[PDB]
């Protein structure tokens, strides 16, 4: 469910083609008022743990209103999840997933993390089920429990002269409906 | 205990706002009988509903 | 992106409340802006309900108040509020320029000056809320200090002339005070915005006396909630007083209607004005009193510029620390001289206290600085 | 001298040797300060921002490092006083030139 | 009194902020906080309690002057 969300939100860099016209809304807005150098949203996993995270590199001068627009893109998710853009993440799933699992080193990198980790491998009609199995309904449960108002983590490098005090990301966290 | 507290109401704002209303309600009520009925027992015997009734 | 930012009020909000860099130092001593602030719309909101049950007429004076006092609704407590408010509010007052005078944030000047005024604004604007209500106490003294201004040489009598609108506290000159404290608290919130202006200009202090640049944090929402509990202190001592001894401050002299005839032998301004009246009757003149109490208020205008430590505070310069003390009882000594009548060991100390006052201010605090300034091998 | 023990018992009465700040932290800013702060090496700089730092720390949470760690009077390694007069008098020549 | 950005320049700090649901609402607030505040209050006395004795001694002496300047019909 969170590669799903993830593959929504997912990641950007300076060196697209075509900014103006990116469906992701973060993109369109990092583009329009010219915030991030680059961007990645994504998931990092340990045994039944792990950081579900987001890291952006911009100038200094841009921090909180990066900040604002990632904060305000999670609490979309948590509570306006239509179906569009579910559809658009499983295609953007479909085409990770599939494109990654390809060559000699990543199918057996896959394998040999598979059977460390889980006791198996799984099939990819495990991966097309489990795509198939999730809809926005399951987006709008797992961003009820996961995202909103949780404690974070944040990491801060850098000229952090900006960046706000972690009551801010406490306060603008969850959402009062504005 | 308290997650449940947590969990019926205080996740949504929608679900705070009306549960602070109804606590609102039931410490308005609750609160005017305590303040009378101890007002009262601190000016036991002078008071004009006890010689009201003696009238 | 967001409102916050970019809608043109509320940049103003934005720059106002929400994203001031505050030090991150500050004690409760810093709290009494805000609370200046809440204490002054309170005032404004007590008034208004006030001369909203009010006729200005010294035949219907005291029967008006009388009349909020007895069939408005909480008029009691609203009336109560008033007064109450204003003296916690120059309780508040003389705080945050106690604040301001110790930790060395009277090296802002400008900043200074229009608070300077504000102190002028806010003493006249109380004053003639006390002419209003329509005592003993009232009437007699807004005579003597309408006397005080006429004082002055060459302008000041035909300016009393001015003032009275005939030769005594007449009718129309308890209408004039009625709009004038009716008036002056909306400039006295005009000039607040334009010290807080400067403020926001130039930047915060801290209580150490080294500027805070690298440390700043963001005022919402720590300020805010930390206001709101001193705003609730506040509000309780208030209604502490205003609902378990109203007559504390209150007067027993001022109760009856103005009667031009009895001038009672125990008479005192409020207490926020008895070293306004000591300092007053202490040098055996008219004039020499007058000047001096001026001339006081000028030495609180002069306390900049004679700054010549090199540190900041008071609080690393232990010798000035304990002159500032000092200082603070000099003045509460003269306000205990003041409320106490005219008997001749008083006498004797109030104008003791008064030259040692002046003798604190203009001789021994650039002593004191140059002798902090010398012993820490500069 | 007398007077030496005066200045003894007076760094201890100040505090700042309670804090950890030397004697070139305390110093109320005017411009001149402001350049006498620019004309310094960097780990001075860092070790005044740093120390400056730490005092706003421990003033805000009103906790005291011990006798352990404070700077006596005899460790007074002070290094921005020379600075500072040189920028003195610079300024003052600047002033008696366009004095006369 | 600008923007967070253009403040002053610090290089070479790392702050480590924790968390206000990780630790207790009040911890040692007695435990350190009296003997603390018993040592501030130590700190201070030799400052500014002076002004306070001399003022109580003046309000006593002079209304005991005061009364025996009554009584001395
Ligand atoms: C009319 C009553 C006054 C109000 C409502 C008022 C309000 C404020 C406010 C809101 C601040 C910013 C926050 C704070 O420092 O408390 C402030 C700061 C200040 N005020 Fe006033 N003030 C008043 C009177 C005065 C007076 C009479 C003075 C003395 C001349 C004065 C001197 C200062 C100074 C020096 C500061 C800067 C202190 C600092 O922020 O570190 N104020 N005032
Ligand atoms: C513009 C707003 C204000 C209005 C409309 C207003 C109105 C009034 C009125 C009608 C009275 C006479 C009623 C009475 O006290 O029995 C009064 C008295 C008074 N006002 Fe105000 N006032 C205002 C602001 C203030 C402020 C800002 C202060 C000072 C903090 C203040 C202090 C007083 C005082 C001390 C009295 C005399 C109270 C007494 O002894 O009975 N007023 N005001």
């Amino acid at each position: 469910a969170l590669q799903v969300a993830n593959a929504i939100i997912g990641h950007y860099d300076c060196t697209y083609g075509g900014g103006m016209h990116l469906s992701s809304p973060l993109a369109s807005v990092a583009v329009t008022n010219k915030l991030c150098q680059s961007f990645q949203t994504f998931n990092i996993c340990y045994a039944d743990t792990g950081l579900l995270g987001a890291h952006f590199v911009c100038d200094h001068m841009s921090i909180d209103d990066m900040m604002f627009v990632l904060q305000g893109q999670w609490m979309r998710l948590c509570t306006s999840a239509t179906e569009s853009e579910v559809v658009r993440g499983k295609n953007l799933l479909r085409n990770a997933l599939v494109s990654h699992l390809d060559g000699t080193t990543p199918v057996c990198e896959d394998i040999g993390r598979s059977l460390l980790t889980y006791g198996r491998r799984i099939p990819l009609a495990e991966w097309e089920s489990r795509i198939a199995e999730v809809d926005a309904r399951v987006v709008r449960e797992v961003c009820s429990k996961y995202f909103y108002d949780q404690c974070p983590a944040v990491a801060g490098f850098g000229p952090i002269e900006q960046l706000p005090d972690y009551n801010r990301i406490r306060s603008g966290m969850f959402w009062l409906r504005f | 205990l308290t997650a449940r507290l947590y969990s019926l109401l205080f996740r949504r704002t929608s679900t705070f706002a009306l549960t602070i209303v109804v606590g609102a309600l039931f410490f308005e009520r609750a609160f005017d009988q305590g303040a009378d009925a101890i007002y009262e027992h601190i000016n036991e015997g002078k008071l004009w509903k006890h010689i009201k009734h003696k009238y | 992106i967001n409102i916050r930012k970019t809608h043109p009020l509320m940049k103003i909000v934005n720059n106002a409340f929400i994203d001031l860099p505050a030090p991150s130092n500050i004690s409760s001593w810093w709290n009494f802006g805000s609370l200046l602030g809440i204490c002054l719309i309170l005032q404004i909101l007590t008034g208004l309900f006030l001369a909203m049950h009010y006729t200005p007429d010294t035949t219907t004076a005291f029967s008006s108040v009388t009349h909020i006092c007895r069939d408005v609704n909480y008029g009691w407590i609203i009336r109560y509020m008033h007064a109450n408010g204003a003296s916690m509010f120059f309780i508040c007052l003389f705080m945050h320029v106690g604040r301001g005078l110790y930790y060395g944030s009277y090296t802002f000047l400008e900043t200074w000056n229009i608070g300077v005024i504000l102190l002028f604004a806010t003493m006249a604007t109380a004053f003639m809320g006390y002419v209003l209500p329509w005592g003993q106490m009232s009437f007699w003294g807004a005579t003597v200090i309408t006397n005080l201004l006429s004082a002055i040489p060459y302008i000041g009598t035909n300016l009393v002339e001015w003032i009275w609108g005939g030769f005594s506290v007449d009718k129309a000159t308890l209408t004039r005070f009625f709009a004038f404290h009716f008036i002056f608290p909306f400039i006295i919130a005009a000039l607040a915005m334009v010290h807080l202006l400067f403020l926001h200009e130039t930047g915060s202090n801290n209580p150490t006396g080294i500027p805070s640049d690298t440390d700043k944090i963001p005022f919402h929402p720590y300020y805010t909630i930390k206001d709101i509990l001193g705003a609730i202190l506040l509000i309780l001592i208030l209604m502490l007083l205003v609902l378990f001894t109203p007559d504390l401050l209150g007067d027993p002299d001022n109760y009856t209607p103005a009667n031009p005839l009895n001038t009672p032998p125990h008479i005192k301004p409020e207490w926020y004005f008895l070293f306004a009246y000591a300092i007053l009757r202490s040098i055996p003149n008219k004039l020499g009193g007058v000047l001096a109490l001026v001339l006081s208020i000028l030495v609180l205008v002069i306390m900049p510029l004679l700054h010549t430590s090199k540190q900041r505070s008071m609080m690393f310069r232990p010798i000035s620390q304990c002159m500032f003390w000092i200082l603070v009882a000099d003045l509460l000594t003269l306000t205990w001289i003041g409320g106490q009548p005219v008997e001749h060991p008083y006498i004797i100390i109030g104008q003791l206290a008064s030259i040692m006052y002046f003798l604190i201010i203009l001789v021994m605090m650039p002593v004191a600085s140059i002798i902090e300034n010398n012993l820490l091998k500069w | 001298k007398w007077l030496e023990g005066i200045r003894k018992w007076y760094y201890n009465a100040a505090g700042f040797n309670k804090l950890g700040l030397m004697r070139d932290d305390t110093i109320h800013e005017n411009d001149d300060v402001k350049e006498a702060i620019r004309r310094l090496p960097e780990n001075l700089y860092n070790d005044r921002v740093f120390r400056i730092k730490r005092a706003l720390d421990l003033s805000m949470r009103q906790q005291i490092l011990p006798k352990e760690q404070w700077t006596k009077y005899e460790e007074d390694k002070f290094y921005l006083e020379p600075y500072l007069k040189e920028v003195i008098r610079e300024r003052k020549e600047r002033e008696e030139w366009t004095k006369k | 009194g600008r923007q967070f950005g253009h403040l002053t320049r610090v290089r070479h700090v790392i702050t480590y902020s924790l968390s206000p649901f990780e630790q207790r609402a009040f911890p040692h607030y007695f435990s350190k906080g009296i003997p603390n505040v018993l040592r501030r209050t130590r700190a201070c006395i030799l400052r500014v309690a002076p002004p306070f004795v001399v003022f109580y001694l003046v309000y006593t002496w002079g209304t005991q002057e005061f009364e025996k300047s009554k009584r001395k019909n």
